[PDB]
């Protein structure tokens, strides 16, 4: 899925664009 | 887009930079 490994937040926030409200 | 291991307050704050949608909510451990 996402996170749980390197905490990512680097090459996957384009995905994080759907975390906001 | 540098360094790694952020998800905690970094996917969060960094979200203010990625989403910036008047707020956000991600899943955090514990």
């Amino acid at each position: 899925g996402i996170v749980e490994q390197s905490c990512t937040s680097i090459s996957s926030l384009y995905q994080l664009e759907n975390y906001c409200n | 887009f540098v360094n790694q291991h952020l998800c905690g307050s970094d996917l969060v704050e960094a979200l203010y930079l990625v989403c910036g949608e008047r707020g956000f909510f991600y899943t955090k451990p514990t």
